[PDB]
């Protein structure tokens, strides 16, 4: 059929800390 | 209370070294006379040289505590006398500005 085949970065708050 | 997470601002885990730093310590003791005029001591000051809470207070930038502060003084069913015994936050003292007030003088 064809003849040529080639053819938000910042949220309302600032992040939390978790615990370790 | 240990300072809940929703209060807290410090990022990094806190020591909390326990009985070493949470148990009775007695200083000096004063002597009442008929004519004392009264005492204070400041907090946490008053321990910042003594057993392992004073170290823990000078090794750390931040610390937070509470306090049980027990006054003991005995005499006979013989004597009178009466002391007020309180707890002001924030004690700040003031000078007689040199007696005349004109003085801006401060404790040292
Ligand atoms: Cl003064
Ligand atoms: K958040």
């Amino acid at each position: 059929g064809d003849p040529i085949a080639d053819m938000l970065q910042v949220l309302p708050t600032a992040a939390n800390t978790e615990a370790s | 209370e240990y300072c809940p997470d929703t209060d807290a601002t410090a990022v990094d885990k806190p020591t909390r070294p326990d009985v070493s730093v949470n148990r009775f310590f007695t200083l000096d003791t004063k002597s009442w006379a008929k004519d004392s005029k009264g005492w204070y001591w400041k907090f946490p000051d008053v321990l910042t040289e003594v057993g392992v809470f004073g170290q823990n207070a000078q090794f750390h930038y931040l610390y937070r505590s509470g306090f049980c502060v027990h006054v003991q003084c005995n005499a006979s069913k013989f004597h009178q006398g009466a002391l007020l015994v309180a707890v002001l936050p924030e004690y700040v003292l003031g000078t007689i500005a040199g007696g005349t007030g004109n003085e801006n003088s401060h404790p040292p």
